[PDB]
C-alpha cells in the first residue's frame, strides 16, 4: 500500500485500500501511560471506558456505528468504523466527543459507575492473569523509578483516589493538536477525509504538552511473588534492547526470530529447527515459550517468557536456554540467519496486512507520531535481506555477552535460584 | 611394649601404627558428612531454615 501525510494544521494520514467493505476514522495521541504519575496511575484507562459507555455507544450504534481504543505506554486511541459510503457521520461524531461537548460524558452518574467496572477489571487481571502481570512486573523492575514502570491499567490503590477533576486536568496538558494525528483507513480516499475536515474548522486545542522530566534507564534487578497455593511456575527474563528509530531495529527482530515460540501440545511445534528443543524435550522442562523484542521511545526489551510445571527441573531450562544466547556471540550458522529470514518477513506480513482496519489505523498513527512518516513493507524486506552472520555478532557481544538482567516470577518459584547463579551464565568463560 | 620396658619393639611398631590410623580418620570423616546431608546445618536462631536457602 502507500501512505499519504500532510499538514494543513492538522495532520491527516490515511492508507487507502479499494478492497475492503468497511472504514475507519481515528484520532490517536502521543501520550500514554509513561507520560504519567504514580498518584494519577489509571487515568488513560478511565477515558477509554467513559468513550465506550452505554449512553455514547448507543448514539453511535443508531448510526451504524462501532467504537474502539486502546492504551500503551506511548500513545491512546479513539477509533469509529463505519460503512464506506458513511464516513461523514464518523467525523461528526467524533466532533461531539472531544472538540465538543465531553462534559456531558462525566457527569455524576456516568463517572462512578464507570470507575466502579475498572476497578473490577483490575482485580481480576492481578488474581487470574498470571502471564501478563509477570511481563507487567518485568517493566516495573527493570525500569524502577523512571516514567517506564507504571502500569497501563493502572493499580487499585491509585484508582480509589480518582476524581473528575484528575480526568479534566489530563485532557488540557495532553489531547492537544500539536500531539494528535487523525488517522483513516480501509475504504476511504485520502482527499475526501482532508476536505471534509476543512469545512468544519476544526481544532481540538493548541500545543505545548508538558515536559517530561527523567529519561528511561534499566536497572538489573528481580521481584519475586511466590505463591505456592497455584499449580504451575512463570518467568520472564530480559536484557535492554533497542529503541525504535535504532540501526538495530531489525538485527534484534531476527535475533528473536531463531529462538522462537513453542508448545508442548502442538504436534507441528516440536518439529522447528531450534537447536533448544533438543534439550528441553528430553524430560520435559516446559510448556511454552516465546521470545519477544520489546521497543519503546527511550529504549527497549530483549528476552522470553515461560510457563511450567516441572517444578523441580526450573534450574535446568534457565541454564540450557542462556547457553544458546552465548552462540550468537560466538558460533552462529549461516543456515540459522536464513531461516529467521523468511519467518520473520512471514511475521511481519501477517501484522500488518491483516484485514481488520482498526489495527492498520493503530499501527499508522504510532509510527507517524514518533518518526514523521511510515516505512514501506517493500523497503523493511531489503533491510531484512541484507543481514549477514558478522552484524548478529557484532549487535550480541555489545548487548547479551556478559550484561545484566531483569526477572519476574510468580508461583512455584522456590527452585528458581538466586540472581548470581542466573547473572553468571551470561557469559561462557569456558571459551 | 613387646618386651620388658620401652625399647626398640616399641619404637619400630609405634611408627607403623601412626602411618595408619589417618587413614582411618580419612573414613570416619567419610561417615560424618554422609550423617550431615539427611538433615543439613543448623543455623545461630535454632529454628527451621526451610524457607530460606542460597547454595
Ligand atoms: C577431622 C575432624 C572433623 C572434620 C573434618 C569435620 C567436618 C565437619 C564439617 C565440614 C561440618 C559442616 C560445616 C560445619 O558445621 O562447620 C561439620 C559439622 C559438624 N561437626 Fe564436624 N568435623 C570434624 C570433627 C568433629 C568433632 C570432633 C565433632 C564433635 C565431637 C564434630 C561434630 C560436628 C557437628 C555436631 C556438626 C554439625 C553442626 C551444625 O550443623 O550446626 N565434628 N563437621
Ligand atoms: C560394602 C558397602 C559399600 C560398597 C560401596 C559403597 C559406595 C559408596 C557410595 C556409593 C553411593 C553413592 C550414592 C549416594 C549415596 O546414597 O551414598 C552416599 C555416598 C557417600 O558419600 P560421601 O562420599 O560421604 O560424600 C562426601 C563428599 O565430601 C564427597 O566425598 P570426598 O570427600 O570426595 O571423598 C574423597 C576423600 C577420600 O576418599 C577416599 C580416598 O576414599
Amino acid at each position: 500500500a502507500e501512505v499519504t501525510q500532510l499538514s494543513n494544521g492538522i495532520v491527516v494520514a490515511t492508507e487507502h485500500n479499494p478492497s475492503a467493505h468497511t472504514a475507519s476514522v481515528g484520532v490517536v495521541f502521543g501520550s500514554g501511560a509513561a507520560n504519567e504519575n504514580p498518584y494519577n496511575n489509571g487515568v488513560s484507562n478511565l477515558w477509554k471506558n467513559i468513550f465506550l459507555s452505554k449512553e455514547n455507544s448507543a448514539v453511535a450504534a443508531k448510526e451504524g456505528l462501532a467504537l474502539s481504543s486502546n492504551i500503551s505506554r506511548d500513545f491512546q486511541s479513539y477509533i469509529v468504523s463505519s460503512l464506506p459510503g458513511s464516513t461523514d457521520k464518523s467525523l461528526d461524531f467524533l466532533n461531539q466527543s472531544f472538540i465538543q461537548q465531553k462534559a456531558n460524558l462525566l457527569s455524576s452518574s456516568n463517572f462512578e459507575a464507570t470507575k466502579k467496572s475498572v476497578l473490577k477489571q483490575v482485580q481480576d487481571f492481578e488474581e487470574n492473569d498470571h502471564p501478563n502481570r509477570v511481563l507487567e512486573h518485568l517493566h516495573s523492575t527493570a525500569f524502577q523509578n523512571t516514567p517506564l514502570s507504571l502500569p497501563t491499567r493502572g493499580t487499585l490503590e491509585s484508582l480509589e483516589n480518582l476524581v473528575v477533576a484528575d480526568l479534566e486536568s489530563f485532557a488540557n496538558n495532553h489531547f492537544l493538536n500539536s500531539n494528535a494525528v487523525v488517522v483513516g483507513t480501509g475504504n476511504i480516499k485520502h482527499e475526501d477525509l482532508v476536505n471534509s475536515i476543512e469545512s468544519k474548522n476544526l481544532s481540538l486545542q493548541t500545543g505545548t504538552k508538558p515536559v517530561l522530566k527523567k529519561k528511561a534507564a534499566f536497572l538489573g534487578s528481580e521481584v519475586r511473588l511466590r505463591d505456592d497455593t497455584l499449580p504451575k511456575a512463570w518467568i520472564s527474563l530480559a536484557v535492554e534492547g533497542e529503541p525504535v528509530n535504532s540501526p538495530n531495529y531489525f538485527v534484534a527482530k531476527l535475533a528473536a526470530q531463531i529462538f522462537g515460540s513453542y508448545n508442548a501440545f502442538e504436534p507441528a511445534s516440536r518439529l522447528q529447527g531450534i537447536k533448544l528443543l533438543d534439550n528441553i524435550q528430553e524430560y520435559q522442562l516446559c510448556d511454552n515459550f516465546n521470545h519477544f523484542s520489546l521497543s519503546y521511545k527511550d529504549s527497549g526489551l530483549w528476552g522470553f517468557s515461560t510457563a511450567t510445571r516441572n517444578v523441580t527441573m526450573i534450574d535446568d531450562l534457565i541454564h540450557f536456554t542462556l547457553k544458546q544466547w552465548n552462540r550468537l556471540t560466538i558460533s552462529v550458522t549461516d543456515t540459522e540467519v536464513e531461516r529467521a529470514k523468511s519467518l520473520l518477513k512471514l511475521q511481519l506480513g501477517q501484522l500488518y496486512e491483516s484485514g481488520n482496519p482498526v489495527n492498520d489505523a493503530n499501527l499508522l498513527g504510532a509510527e507517524v507520531l514518533i518518526k514523521g512518516s511510515k516505512l514501506s513493507l517493500g523497503e523493511a524486506f531489503k533491510k531484512i535481506d541484507a543481514i549477514t552472520v558478522k552484524d548478529v555478532k557484532a549487535w550480541a557481544g555489545k548487548r547479551l555477552w556478559d550484561q545484566d538482567i531483569a526477572i519476574a516470577g510468580t508461583g512455584q518459584i522456590e527452585g528458581l535460584l538466586d540472581y548470581m547463579r542466573i547473572r553468571s551464565d551470561m557469559s561462557m568463560m569456558r571459551w | 611394649w613387646g618386651g620388658f620396658s620401652v625399647s626398640n619393639p616399641t619404637i619400630q611398631r609405634f611408627f607403623a601404627l601412626h602411618y595408619l590410623v589417618p587413614f582411618i580418620i580419612a573414613a570416619m570423616v567419610i561417615m560424618h558428612l554422609m550423617a550431615l546431608h539427611i538433615h543439613g546445618s543448623s543455623n545461630p536462631l535454632g529454628i527451621t531454615g526451610n524457607l530460606d536457602r542460597i547454595p
